Order: structure tokens, then C-alpha cells, then sequence
């Protein structure tokens, strides 16, 4: 420790906060194979339909 | 104020004469934040947050929540002011110097304001890059009789708490020791989540004379850039050359997460307001410029060093 | 001149090397850009799972008593009552927060359940391991086994040559 | 305030600094806009 | 540990020139005459605009000292230290610790001012010793101005005019 | 805020049934400026020339001229902040204990919010009032159990570097020794170049009932109040000096000058009581408050403040 | 702004600690002018 | 926004245009 006046000569002050970014999850799927849901805590049920020929 | 100083008015109608730094070619945009300062210091805390435990699950009635911690790290970046005086013809003596050719005494070695005032500027500049590419002031093609700095003013390939490698000098000549030592490094390298990021890469001519001979048909270089993109998740890199460094190999990221440029905004060439003068035709002048400000990651950049003897 | 200034910094830094949050200042910065396994640090006050209904006192510190069990001091009668790292039958509660600035330590009671990271004794860190029985020593640091109910759940973490930290939960009073 | 403002009329040597110092931020940004790696 | 601290922060303190030490109360001065005998008075009694002046990078503590040139093994400049002698080169009149930075006067320019003195009475002839401090007697024009004045029970100052060698 | 906290609206309305200080009386107006601070310290620098050699005559030409130098002091004062807690009764149940001649709950000693604010403000200023004047702070008697401050948190009477004079046990009696001791004191002190200025003593109630007896063959047309002011009217170049009776004092006399320069007072904007906005509420009729107050700020030269003490055991 | 004046309408609590602060600023400049030793 | 179920809806559907954006301006 300087046992001058040190904090004379902190003339500048910067703060690093960083930002919220966007996840990198992302990174790992299409547009498209993203859909959101409506609920939070529980389960889901979705169904799948299909078609075949006789 | 044009009207009552001449010399200010010059420097205004030459500033856009002088050439770009070439530092500015060893950073992204974002990484370089002017600040406002001459001479002194400047403290930058970085706010961290961390995980105590497990998050907590909501179900049913709870009161005991896990905790997220924050924590602050302090760095001092000390900042330096520099100067130097120059000798040049004086504006009202001026016409009686200029010939039809040019302005001055080719006999004396004595120019006009504006002129010597773009010369001394690159100059000037020309040294604040070698101190920015090496940490040192010195004017010697030896590198030797330095400027003594204070601390906490680093430049690229003397910041410490960095990786070191060292090349023997019996090894000189091989690439592939080199491309060893370098390979150690690449893999001491801390990224952590800040991995995916362009690199850069600074080598010595020798070096890069090195380089283009056949992998022991690829080249060496191929086989860096790949070894390189192992790394920084296969994004960009970039190989500079610089006749400033002598068997010195450079690797650094160009992430402003990692690494900060944060120059005074005074630090290129600047008049001075005092100007001598005195009953001849010969008056001075002088420039001021400000030097300090890289500030890096601990374990970010890679200084492989190739002794000689 | 130098050498002044050499004993100067090896003191002050042993002073800094016994303190929650020193004022120290270096020319690069940490490598923390990782998200797992940065809370093992000495500024890391408080509690890892605090709940909202937790009671807290406040009293005057005699020495530093920072994460160590504490018990109190009286005086004279000339000054009120302070606290100091103890354990044993003297233990009064847990400090988990010190304000520096007006000596001031964070207490939270016996009586009250907590769970933490606490200083450990350096003789069985490496032995100390999670579901092991821990108690108070005279100085305020956890030692392996009485009338205090207080169980690791983690194994010892060396911070420093002789600082050692280990996530405890201290119940209450045992019989 | 820059030196590149012709419009721009200092009044004295602090608003020439600061003008010199707005010209070599301008001359940076510029350089790295028509920088092409 | 604190106690040490305090009295090696003291004894750094008393080394130093301009040491930054609060208090708890205010001074109050009484007179306006013999204010200037104290450490953190930098510079001369009698200064010129014509004076030259010169920096250095300074190697210890030459405060209030001669100076002489010393270089190293050539990887940096050269520097200034206290030493007297035949290697006397001017006078430190001042320090800045920020930079690290000693204000010289060079010998062939004359000065008047407060020096450290060794551990005299006005018109005596000194000379500089190997540290730097004044010492009564010869290559140097110095003459004693005035009685020692005590500050620490090693310190002492002199004031004393150098005008140029003998 | 009014229409929704009616805890705000009747701290508004009786805050000023609350008396003002009664420290007030011991400083001059000019001697007390307040300070923006809750927790922390305050940093005063004061700055002064001096000369290093004598004057240059100036005749003919010369260049080499005498020079002023410069040199500073630094003061820091510390604060501290403080609470209080007080329990009342919750604004809506007022009614089912308002009688005919008063409102609460005799029997279990509850009081609607703003006399408890009220009595709360009162018992806190006089503490505040006790701690300007001593230094110290406690809610005893006898002085025990003190709370511990931080340094540089002094009052009049704990000031460092002062003039303490000492009666002894055997002459507790003697107004002759007292004014002895009182005179030694007074030439110890120091003024420097604002000795010209009003002097304030502050007494305990004993040492001025003993102060308004005719001096002593007891020799009438003048009092020891009278030989006293005198002699400090011999010191502050016959200035006003003022007399102060305090019952916090205990065998005690203090002496200290009325000037901003040697003794300021720069308390915190928050130093007297304020309420906090935190209401503790449960499902009962009883509710809680808080009341916060900052203590420091008292700034005095060194040797201006002369205490005496008659021992009396 | 202080409680003095009847016509200040507080916003916030704020707002109220500052008129509480000027009000008692106000009481004791008065007491001074009204003061008589 | 009125209340706070509207704040978090409205959170929400930013952190929905966050992504739309970020897939827009994404380019492999």
C-alpha cells in the first residue's frame, strides 16, 4: 500500500456488469423446433396424429 | 481561436495527414474504450455472481431458499504522460523560406511548422506502437537503454501471470519443437466459456519465414491454424507480422470479455499551448502524448519465446 | 528504504490474508468465467440456504470471529459486551457477516438452525468427510468428534495454507 | 465536436484538444468500419 | 500484528516527505515565522525563471540530497542516486513518488536552499559525502546559512548556498 | 403518500409538538452546519501558506525572487447510525380502546402511535443531547455499560489534546483553589490569532449555587460569577462570555470559545430522530416501529477547551 | 419543502425524511434568531 | 403495465422476440 494519497490519482472509474445475453442453447436447434408452452409446474399431454393407407 | 493562434490552425488543416496506428490491427472494435485521463491511474471493479447450493423446488409451503452470492475484483491500470520538443521555422519568417519548390533550409535541416509537426506525430506514433506490441520504450534497434515504466503498465508480450513457453537454443531451428512448445501452450490455455472467439496470432519474420515450409502438401501455418481452431471452436484466426518482435510467437484472443484496451483519449500526439520563441527565426514546439491501459485475463495469452543462445 | 517497504508488504499482506474482503488490487483479472464451484471463497458471507424467518443479532467483535463459533466477552462493566471465537460450553451462536467499517459482527443464535460454510481445524481436514460429527473448538473452528449437534456435508477446502473451510449444518444444542 | 465539423468553430486551446481527441476517435471508428479481414 | 503495522507505517512515514496521515483535530497555527522548517518544503527560498531544471528516474531516496549519475547493466536508463564527492552531478530539490521522478539542479547552476545535513554556524564550508549529506570541511561551493534545524533525531536540515565547484 | 401511510401522515402532524434540543444553547449560530451523510466519515482539508525567506527588493533588474510554500491538513470525523424499536397500537383498532378521558390500554401500557412516537422522539433527543455534550453513550447513571463508538466520535467534555484541570478531594470547598486551578487552566490555553472571541462555560448545578455568593473578609458589590467572568475577559479581549447550567455535568466546568474556526458542529441532516418505513403488522392489535438517529460530528482545535474536575472522593 | 408549510404534499417517504430533515433545519434557525442570552 | 402478471407476460414476449431476433440475425 502507498502511503501517499493514492486515491488522488483515480481519476477514472469503470464498472463491469456484462449483460443478460442470449442463451446458447440456440445455438443447438432450428427456428422451428422451438415452440413455447403455457404452464409451469406439472405435466403435459400433447398427441401425435397419424395416417396410413389400408 | 484561429484567428489569434496560427499554429493551432495548422495542426487542424495537417491532423488528417497522419497515418492510422498499426496497433489497431491487433484488436476487434470492441475491444478498445477510450477514458478520460492524462496521468494517474484508473480502478475497474468486474461484479461476479455465483451459485451457493442447488436451486430450490416450489412445492407446497417452503422458507428455506438457496442463495446466490456476488462478489467484486479490483484492478489498477496506471496511465503515464509523456512528451518531446521539436524546433521548426517560425510563421512570420516563414515567406522568407519559401522557394518555389518547397519551404525551408535544406542547409540547416529547419521546417515549417506543419510539416515537422507530421513528422514528429508519426514518429510519436510509431513508438506508441512498439510499446503497446512489447511493453517497453526504448528508441535502440537492441531494444536496451529502456524508459523506466511505473508497474501495472503492461503491453502484450511482458504481461505477466500469462503462459510462458521457451524454445532451446539447440532447438532454434526446428519447427517441429516449436510447433511442440506450441501445442503445450494451446492446451494451458483458460478460456473457459469464453472460448468461442477469433484468434491472433503475431509472429517475428523469421518466424513467418518458418512457417510456409512443408509440414515435416500442407504447411505449418495450415497446421497451426487448425490446431488454433481445435480450440476457439473452429471460428477465425489471424496471423500478423510484425518486424517489432525477434523470435517471439504471439496468441491472444480478440475478445473484449478477456482482453480490454482502454486508452486515454490523449494518448496519441497532441499540441502543447507553449510555444518558445525569441528574436531569431527559430522557435519550438511540443507534443504530449499518454502511454498505459491493456488490461487481460490471467492465463489468456500465449508468449512463446525462441532462445537464441 | 526498500527493505522497510518489504516488511511493510509482507505484514500487511498477512493482515490482508486474515480478512473477508481485503482491499487488494492487481494489474490483471481473476479467470472466474466458469459457473460451477465459485462460491468456495472467504468473502462468501452468509448462509448457502437462508430462509426468510431466520432471527439475526448484531454485536460489537473483539478480534475476528468471521465464520467461527462465538461466545461472550465481558469487560470491566465499563463497556457493554462483546463477542469472541470460542466453543464449548461458552458457545453462544455462529458469526457469519462482519461490517469492518463499524466492527460490527452478524450473529445468527444457537437456538437457530443454520447451514454454512464454516473454518475448520487444520488437523483432520483431510479426514473430515460429509455425515462426519463436528463440534466447537475454544477458537471457533469446527473439529471432528457432545452438546452441539453440527454435521459436514461436504468434505474440507484448503483456501489457504491454514485456512480450510467445510459446509456444515449446525442443528442446536444435543444432550 | 470534431475537427472533421467544418461548421465546428473552437473557441479555445481545450476545445482544440478535445476536437483533436473526437477526430482520432472518428479516424479509429472509420478505420475499423472499412477494415476487411 | 496491527501494532507492527502502525509502527512500520510510522517509521515509513517518517522517512517519507509528504507522508498522508489523518487526525482527529484540527492545528491551529500561532505565528507566521520559522512555518518553512519542516520536510515536505520542496524547492529553494530564492528561486529564478531562468533556473534549469531537470527529472530523473530516482534509484533509493535522494530528497533533499546531491545526486549522482549511476548506471546499470545497460538494459535501462540511467539514473540518479545520493552520493557526493567527486560524482556530485546537481541537487535533488524534489520528489514525485506517484512516477517515481527526482526534480534535479544541476551543479553548474546555483542554488539556496534547505539540505539534509550530517549528524555549524552560518558562513562554515561543507561538503557533500558519499550519502548525499552536508558535512563541515572541498571541490564544491557550498556555505552554511544558518544553525542545523532538528526534525527526527536523525534528521537534520541546513540552509545552505551552492554556487557552482571550487 | 398521505392518503395511503397514516403512520407518515401523523408523524407529519405531531413532529412538531416534540421540544427542540437543548444543546442548541451551548454553540453559536455560525457554529453549526449540517452534513449529507448517514454512515461514514467526512474528510475536512485545511490548507496554509508560509514564507521561506524574506522579501526581494526590487531595483534594476533581478530574476531570483523569494517564494511561498504551501502544506495541509487532513481531519476525518466519523458517524454512526442508530435505531430504536417501539411497540403501539395498529391505527384501526384505536377505537375499541378509546375511553372518555384517554386513548390506550392502561392496563397493559399501549399507546395509539403518535404519543408513543412522541415520548420515543423526546427519551431519544435527550440521549442524543447527553452524548453531544459527554462523548459517550449510556442509560445508566452511573456511566457503565457504555456503548462502544468508533474513533474520531468525540463530544465537549472527551475531546483529546485539551487543558484538564483537577481539584482536589481536599479543597472540593475552596473557591480560592478553584479559581487557581480555573486561572492555570486559562493561561494553558492556546487561541492563537482568534482569541477575540464570545467564551461559553457550562456548569453543574452545584458550582453555580456556589457561584453566586459574594466574593471572598467577604467583600461585597461583586460575586465569583463576577471574578470569573473577568478573568476570562482578560483572555478573549474582552469579549461576552456566557454561563450554561446543565444537569448532566457532575462537579464539572467547561470553558471553550464561541468561534467557527476553532470549534464547529457539522452533525449529519438526519441526526435527530426520523422514522423508518418499515411497520412490523401481525394479526393482533399490536404493531411495531422504528425511529433512526446519526450521532457525530464535532470538530474542535487542539488546547482550546479547558475542563475542570472537582475530585470529591 | 417542509412540514411547516401546509400546503406540501409528499410523494413518497423520501420525499417526507427530506421535509422532516428541512422542518427540523427550519426549527432550529428560528430558535436561533429568537435566541437572547 | 397495470399489474404484475402483466410484467411477467410481458417479459415473456421479449424474451420471445430476443430469440425470433437471434434466429433471424444468426447466420452458419
Amino acid at each position: 500500500m502507498e502511503l501517499f494519497d493514492e486515491n488522488y490519482y483515480a481519476k477514472a472509474v469503470a464498472n463491469i456488469i456484462g449483460e443478460v445475453k442470449d442463451p446458447i442453447m440456440y445455438k443447438w436447434f432450428s427456428p422451428d423446433q422451438i415452440e413455447d408452452v403455457d404452464l409451469q409446474m406439472g405435466y403435459q399431454k400433447t398427441v401425435k396424429w397419424d395416417a396410413f393407407l389400408n | 481561436l484561429f484567428d489569434e493562434n496560427y499554429y493551432a490552425k495548422a495542426v487542424a488543416n495537417i491532423i488528417g495527414e497522419v497515418k492510422d496506428p498499426i496497433m489497431y490491427k491487433w484488436f476487434s472494435p470492441d475491444q478498445i474504450e477510450d477514458v478520460d485521463l492524462q496521468m494517474g491511474y484508473q480502478k475497474t471493479v468486474k461484479w461476479d455472481a455465483f451459485l451457493n447450493a442447488n436451486p430450490t423446488t416450489i412445492a407446497n409451503e417452503v422458507n428455506t431458499i438457496s442463495t446466490i452470492g456476488f462478489s467484486s475484483e479490483v484492478v489498477r491500470l496506471n496511465y503515464l504522460k509523456l512528451q518531446y520538443k521539436f524546433r521548426h521555422l517560425k510563421q512570420t519568417s516563414e515567406k522568407f523560406y519559401t522557394s518555389d519548390s518547397y519551404i525551408g533550409d535544406i542547409n540547416n535541416n529547419l521546417l515549417p511548422f506543419a510539416q515537422a509537426y507530421k513528422l514528429a506525430s508519426s514518429e510519436i506514433i510509431k513508438l506508441i506502437n512498439h510499446f503497446v506490441l512489447t511493453g517497453t520504450v526504448s528508441i535502440q534497434k537492441d531494444g536496451k537503454n529502456q524508459k523506466r515504466l511505473l508497474p501495472n503498465m503492461y503491453g502484450l508480450l511482458n504481461m505477466p501471470e500469462q503462459i510462458k513457453e521457451e524454445v532451446a537454443s539447440g532447438d532454434k531451428d526446428k519447427m517441429d519443437k516449436i510447433f511442440e512448445k506450441i501445442e503445450a501452450g494451446l492446451s494451458k490455455l483458460e478460456l473457459g466459456d469464453e472460448f468461442s472467439t477469433p484468434m491472433m496470432v503475431i509472429v517475428d519474420p523469421a518466424t513467418s519465414l518458418k512457417l510456409v515450409k512443408p509440414y515435416a502438401c500442407e504447411k505449418w501455418e495450415d497446421v497451426l491454424i487448425q490446431t488454433i481452431k481445435a480450440i476457439n471452436n473452429r471460428e477465425d484466426v489471424y496471423i500478423e507480422t510484425s518486424n517489432l518482435l525477434k523470435h517471439k510467437i504471439l496468441i491472444y484472443p480478440l475478445n473484449s470479455e478477456l482482453i480490454k484496451f482502454k486508452p486515454s483519449k490523449y494518448m496519441l500526439p497532441t499540441p502543447n499551448e507553449q510555444v518558445d520563441k525569441d528574436s531569431t527565426d527559430v522557435a519550438h514546439s511540443y507534443i504530449d502524448f499518454v502511454l498505459g491501459g491493456l488490461l487481460a485475463t490471467r492465463k489468456t495469452i500465449l508468449q512463446v519465446n525462441i532462445k537464441q543462445s | 528504504i526498500t527493505k522497510i517497504k518489504q516488511e511493510f508488504d509482507k505484514k500487511v499482506a498477512e493482515i490482508q490474508a486474515l480478512m473477508k474482503n481485503p482491499q487488494q488490487d492487481s494489474g490483471l483479472l481473476s479467470n472466474s468465467i466458469d459457473f460451477r464451484d465459485q462460491n468456495l471463497i472467504f468473502s462468501n458471507s452468509g448462509g448457502v440456504c437462508t430462509s426468510s424467518k431466520d432471527k439475526i443479532e448484531n454485536y460489537p467483535a473483539k478480534g475476528y470471529p468471521y465464520k467461527r463459533g462465538v461466545k461472550l466477552s465481558f469487560g470491566d462493566g465499563t463497556t457493554e459486551l462483546e463477542v469472541e471465537a470460542g466453543g464449548g460450553d461458552d458457545l453462544y451462536g455462529v458469526c457469519s457477516d462482519i461490517d469492518e467499517f463499524s466492527g460490527m459482527a452478524t450473529v445468527i443464535p444457537i437456538t437457530n438452525n443454520f447451514t454454512g460454510y464454516l473454518t475448520l481445524k487444520k488437523d483432520g481436514q483431510n479426514g473430515v468427510n460429509p455425515g462426519d460429527k463436528l463440534n466447537f473448538n475454544q477458537h471457533g473452528e469446527l473439529e471432528k468428534v457432545k452438546s452441539v449437534n453440527a454435521i459436514a456435508l461436504s468434505k474440507a477446502h484448503k483456501l489457504t495454507e491454514d485456512l480450510f473451510i467445510v459446509l456444515a449444518s449446525v442443528f442446536g444444542n444435543r444432550a | 465536436a470534431s475537427l472533421l465539423d467544418s461548421n465546428f468553430v473552437p473557441i479555445n486551446f481545450t476545445e482544440f484538444v478535445q476536437a483533436i481527441s473526437n477526430t482520432y476517435k472518428q479516424r479509429r471508428i472509420q478505420f475499423y468500419e472499412n477494415l476487411k479481414r
